[PDB]
RNA sequence: GGCUAAUCCCCCAUGUGGACCCGCCCCUUGGGGUGUGUCCAAAGGGCUUUGCCCGCUUCCGGAUGGGCCCGCGUCCCAUCAGCUAGUUGGUGGGGUAAUGGCCCACCAAGGCGACGACGGGUAGCCGGUCUGAGAGGAUGGCCGGCCACAGGGGCACUGAGACACGGGCCCCACUCCUACGGGAGGCAGCAGUUAGGAAUCUUCCGCAAUGGGCGCAAGCCUGACGGAGCGACGCCGCUUGGAGGAAGAAGCCCUUCGGGGUGUAAACUCCUGAACCCGGGACGAAACCCCCGACGAGGGGACUGACGGUACCGGGGUAAUAGCGCCGGCCAACUCCGUGCCAGCAGCCGCGGUAAUACGGAGGGCGCGAGCGUUACCCGGAUUCACUGGGCGUAAAGGGCGUGUAGGCGGCCUGGGGCGUCCCAUGUGAAAGACCACGGCUCAACCGUGGGGGAGCGUGGGAUACGCUCAGGCUAGACG
RNA sequence: GCCUGGAAAGU
RNA sequence: UUUU
């Protein structure tokens, strides 16, 4: 069984980008598309959108890079450079916003999913209302 | 007693001039002058490329050494600064600038630092008029800092504080060389002070 | 104020009174996982009212024994073994793990 | 040695006594004040009932029986009395009790 | 390991061993002697060692090693412990002190003098 | 019996009260129900003697007999004067 | 055996009131009100004695202190896995201030345990304290809170309160008196002794201040406390001198026998002047009391300091303690001689068998300074028990394999509940300590004043993304 | 004493 | 044989 899909998400990212492939798809789910929606604002992926396959939902999910370097490995920089996941079942993490993170001294940011809804540190810190971490990324 | 003794030599062993004779480690004798070869028998003969912490440790002592202070008051300051806001290390040497003793001296009553500091444990010296024989006083930002009204008629004070006529003085410092008075105004910012020693050593020096 | 607790009825069997089970639930101290933990409190049941397995409130209360301090507020819902069960197997697990092994 | 001031256990047995005396009165009667009703002297009953009562209140006004204790002894004691006194009889003398 | 293990588990800590048992964890320990043998050193050490052995008051019998030049140390003399490992001699895991008791710290000694007990030369 | 009295806090030749409320069974310098004030007997301060006493009056309000020192200190800021 | 007073004990009265039984009303475990019945009070003393004072009696309430109960939290071993008969619950009863197998008679057959019962080990707990970047680890000494003990054990009396450190009773162990029958004891109060040990102080001064008991007060008691004394045991301040002074005495050391070193160090010139002496000399202490006003408010006056002839102020005034560790690398500081796997060093790696910067001595040099080294113990470094923050092909580490119990984990959609989770308000989180600012002692250490923070926990209200639960639905997992 | 770098043995 |  699919012991946790989130993680599973952003593993399915964190792959994908490192052989540098255009799209990416993954099993759809409303949660899933919230922590999307997120990195597409963020500026970390070229967007996303549903699609179909065998039949069942997925949401194709357009990954983002930089420009050829030079010289040894042209392989351009990934946008999304680290990505992980923090509160995995068995092992729920939980902030209240005086406790939200750093997110790499101000470059990276941080999913939380709140009561108010799923959305980045700064932004919770705004509505100033922790909830569960969810993925350290940047 | 902090040190007392062979002196001009410091000057030798840090290689450099820390001036604790206040005169005469002026004129063609302070040694350096001709003969900044360290003390001892391999005093002569060629240096060995020194230890990160060599360093460290040398650079700790000059300007330690210049105050003549104990390791153990030394430390306290430095560790008083550490605790404090600003750039730790330069907040140090206000610390080490407030010494009265080395007010005294700044605002040449004495010769020297060791000088200055025994015509404060003899009394001759005042703050805002009560009398105060501790070198290691902290003069506040507004102290007047003068002469004992009956210890002035002194030769050494007479000579010195004469001597002192028309003697341009530290920016923070200022004086009134006519009553034998004077004022610390402010602490001397880092710029102000031209110690031959890269104190950010000396932060340094106290972690590892 | 006085405490109230819930579970349910894992014991009949003593007259006027009733084991209550009464599952807590929190965060692990240091590491974290929220660790789900319990306990037993004999409630004072006077008309033997209350049945095996039903959910109830319980309120902290003056003594009427050595080993009970609580009586039953109220009925919360009716009936459910299961939680019984995995009570009672729990009980059973114990079997004899320990010259010989429980059971499976 | 000698701390003058053994006087207090000195008081103290003085004491002691006084007391164990009003209290084992207080006993003997309460029993007695039982018997009658339990066998049935309803009038009886009652009169000794009552002397009880007093007996202790009475107590209770040193440091002896002192309190709720006096109250205790007096209710637990009008609370059999009317009891076994329920078997036949009813207040002869309605002494201490009310209806 | 998992969480769910460390929170069954958890992390064992660390009882650690002693390596002076002088007993009571004192700073020394008062001693009477018995032997006062040589002792071969070890590895690629050679040479003639004096070692005690030692009837202690925490009613031990250890065996501690003396220090520096030469010494007195009797027979039945009263010796201080003071715990220290020589590499040159296993079994010798404590020292004593010369300078107390029987110890009679050692004579002519100019350098490191604190350590083996020794009063300061007058200078006339 | 509840009282209002003074406790020790300075050090060796010097001494700083505190103008407490406490009960009479307890240490000086134990644990106390209320600080009302303090009390420096060599007034190196310009300031020796603070009080309140919307509190003093309280505790008088209520049990607490207060030492004679109490008093006088606790008078001295008029804790009855009602002229 | 006899006499006798009282605020000692008792009976009768008055009953604001209050206690108890029965009934009733409001409340809701035994709270509050009410009716009949019953039951229960008291002490007198003083003077400025015909009114004031100290005091007594009963009831309601305030304040302070305390008992009992419950949630959560609190070390090691599973080479301790089953434990239990007052044991778990019931009814009636005893008992207490009061709930309760606290104790009893009877009836029931329960109660606890792997979320670790039971057993063994070890241990007063906490505020805090040391360490640490933090998370943590270690610790619980002084000071403050609570607990427990008073030669060992058990018991209760008297009291508001005790099962009572300087009260009582018995059994025990030990010491002393003993006319041998029977008795007297109990420093874990201050000080002091002896033993044990590596180790731990004066048979001190005083009640003046603070606090306490009794007394109307005067006052008495107060080894509490306030001070002194001995110990560098610790922390902080200070002295052993300042300025000058040869291209450089001597002695010691090294040498390419030119010289180089100790060294501006000394000698010596001049200045200041710790010690030590002479005079003055303290705050801490103004209340209780007394007089005026009424013994209130307010005012006046008097008495009273152990530390002390001390601190501090002025005068005079002498150049007047320096020691300890290290110098192969880690680690800052090098040369000669002695010695030859010896004597020895040593934290680790290691040095010594004839040129040793490692042994010992001297010169010199580094470090620190009335201190410096050593031993021991704790945290650190050590992401070396890894939650933050670790691993398991060959380095230590995958269980010989499966089946499956407990447990942990659990796909997509909608709604409800709101346990988890998050937010607001409020209560709590004593003082001291810690942190910041200011202030008092000449500085500091020390102290004072004020401020700010604080996890967790309770109460009230809110949010519903995620987790949980209930209810419906789905087919991509799984199964057929 | 001899030899070995120096030892142990051997001489 | 042991040791640099
Ligand atoms: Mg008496
Ligand atoms: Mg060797
Ligand atoms: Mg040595
Ligand atoms: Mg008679
Ligand atoms: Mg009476
Ligand atoms: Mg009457
Ligand atoms: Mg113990
Ligand atoms: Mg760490
Ligand atoms: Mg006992
Ligand atoms: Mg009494
Ligand atoms: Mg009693
Ligand atoms: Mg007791
Ligand atoms: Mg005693
Ligand atoms: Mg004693
Ligand atoms: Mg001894
Ligand atoms: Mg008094
Ligand atoms: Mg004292
Ligand atoms: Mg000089
Ligand atoms: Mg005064
Ligand atoms: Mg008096
Ligand atoms: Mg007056
Ligand atoms: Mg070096
Ligand atoms: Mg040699
Ligand atoms: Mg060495
Ligand atoms: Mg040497
Ligand atoms: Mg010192
Ligand atoms: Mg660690
Ligand atoms: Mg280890
Ligand atoms: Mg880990
Ligand atoms: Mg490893
Ligand atoms: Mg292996
Ligand atoms: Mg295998
Ligand atoms: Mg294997
Ligand atoms: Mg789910
Ligand atoms: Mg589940
Ligand atoms: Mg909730
Ligand atoms: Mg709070
Ligand atoms: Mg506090
Ligand atoms: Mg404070
Ligand atoms: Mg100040
Ligand atoms: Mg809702
Ligand atoms: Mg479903
Ligand atoms: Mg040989
Ligand atoms: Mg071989
Ligand atoms: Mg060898
Ligand atoms: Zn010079």
């Amino acid at each position: 069984m699919l012991t946790d899909p989130i993680a599973d998400m952003l593993t399915r990212i964190r792959n994908a980008t490192r052989v540098y492939k255009e799209s990416t798809d993954v099993p759809a789910s409303r949660f899933k598309e919230e922590i999307l929606r997120i990195l597409a604002r963020e500026g970390f992926i070229k967007g996303y959108e549903r699609v179909d396959v065998d039949g069942k939902p997925y949401l194709r999910v357009y990954l983002k890079y930089g420009p050829r370097r030079q010289g040894p490995d042209p392989r351009p920089e990934q946008v999304i450079h680290h990505i992980r996941r923090i509160s995995k079942p068995g092992r729920r993490v939980y902030v209240g916003v005086k406790e939200i993170p750093r997110v790499r001294r101000g470059l990276g940011i941080a999913i939380l999913s709140t009561s108010k809804g799923v959305l980045t540190d700064r932004e919770a810190r705004k509505l100033g209302v922790g909830g569960e971490l969810i993925c350290e990324v940047w | 007693g902090r040190y007392i003794g062979p002196v001009c030599r410091l000057c030798r062993r840090e290689g450099v001039k820390l001036y604790l004779k206040g005169e005469r480690c002026y004129s063609p004798k302070c040694a350096m002058e001709r003969r900044p070869y360290p003390p001892g028998q391999h005093g002569q003969k060629r240096a060995r490329r020194p230890s990160d912490y060599a360093v460290r440790l040398r650079e700790k002592q000059k300007l330690r050494r210049i105050y003549g202070i104990s390791e153990r008051q030394f430390r306290n300051l430095f560790e008083e600064a550490s605790k404090k806001k600003g750039v730790t290390g330069s907040v140090f040497l206000g610390l080490l600038e407030s010494r009265l003793d080395n007010v005294v001296y700044r605002l040449g009553f004495a010769v020297s630092r060791r000088q200055a500091r025994q015509l404060v444990r003899h009394g001759h010296i005042t703050v805002n008029g009560r009398r105060v024989d501790l070198p290691s006083y902290r003069v506040r930002p507004g102290d007047e800092i003068a002469v004992a009204e009956k210890s002035r008629n002194l030769e050494l004070i007479r000579q010195n504080l004469e001597a002192m006529k028309g003697r341009k003085v530290g920016p923070w410092l200022s004086l009134d060389v006519e009553g034998m008075k004077g004022k610390f105004l402010r602490l001397p910012d880092r710029e102000d002070l031209a110690l031959p020693v890269n104190e950010q050593l000396v932060i340094e020096f106290y972690s590892r | 104020p006085k405490k109230v607790l819930t579970g349910v009825v894992v014991s009949d069997k003593m007259q006027k009174t009733v084991t209550v089970l009464v599952e807590r639930q929190f965060p692990h101290p240091l590491y974290g996982k929220v660790i789900k933990r319990s306990k037993k409190y004999l409630a004072h049941d006077p008309e033997e009212k209350y049945k095996l397995g039903d959910v109830v409130e319980i309120i902290e209360s003056r003594p009427i024994s050595k080993r009970k301090r609580f009586r039953v507020l109220r009925l919360v819902e009716s009936g459910r073994m299961d939680l019984v069960e995995k009570y009672l197997i729990r009980r059973q697990n114990y079997q004899s793990l320990s010259k010989r092994g429980g059971k499976a | 040695r000698n701390l003058s001031a053994l006087k207090r256990h000195r008081q103290s047995l003085k004491r002691r006594l006084r007391n164990k005396a009003k209290k084992s009165a207080i006993k003997t009667l309460s029993k007695k004040a039982i018997q009658l009703a339990q066998e049935g002297k309803a009038e009886e009953a009652l009169k000794i009932m009552r002397k009880a009562e007093s007996l202790i209140d009475k107590a209770a006004k040193g440091s002896t029986l002192h309190k709720n204790a006096a109250a205790r002894r007096k209710s637990r004691l009008m609370r059999k009395v009317r009891q076994l006194l329920e078997a036949a009889g009813a207040p002869l003398i309605g002494g201490g009790l009310s209806a | 390991p998992t969480i769910n293990q460390l929170v069954r588990k958890g992390r064992e800590k660390v009882r650690k061993k002693s390596k002076v048992p002088a007993l009571k964890g004192a700073p020394f320990r008062r001693g009477v002697c018995t032997v006062v043998r040589t002792v071969t050193p070890k590895k690629p050490n050679s040479a003639l060692r004096k070692v005690a052995k030692v009837r202690l008051t925490s009613g031990y019998e250890v065996t501690a090693y003396i220090p520096g030049e030469g010494h007195n140390l009797q027979e039945h003399s009263v010796v201080l412990i003071r715990g220290g490992r020589v590499k040159d001699l296993p079994g010798v895991r404590y020292h004593i002190v010369r300078g107390v008791y029987d110890a009679a710290g050692v004579k002519d000694r100019k350098k490191s003098r604190s350590k083996y007990g020794t009063k300061k030369p007058k200078e006339a | 019996m509840v009282k209002i009295r003074l406790a020790r806090f300075g050090s060796k030749h010097n001494p700083h009260y505190r103008i407490v409320v406490t009960d009479a069974r307890r240490k000086r310098d134990g644990k106390y129900i209320e600080k009302i004030g303090y009390y420096d007997p060599r007034k190196t301060t310009p300031d020796w003697l603070k009080v309140d006493v919307e509190r003093a009056r309280y505790w008088l309000s209520v049990g607490a007999q207060p030492t004679d020192t109490a008093r006088r200190l606790l008078r001295q800021a008029g804790v009855f004067r009602q002229e």
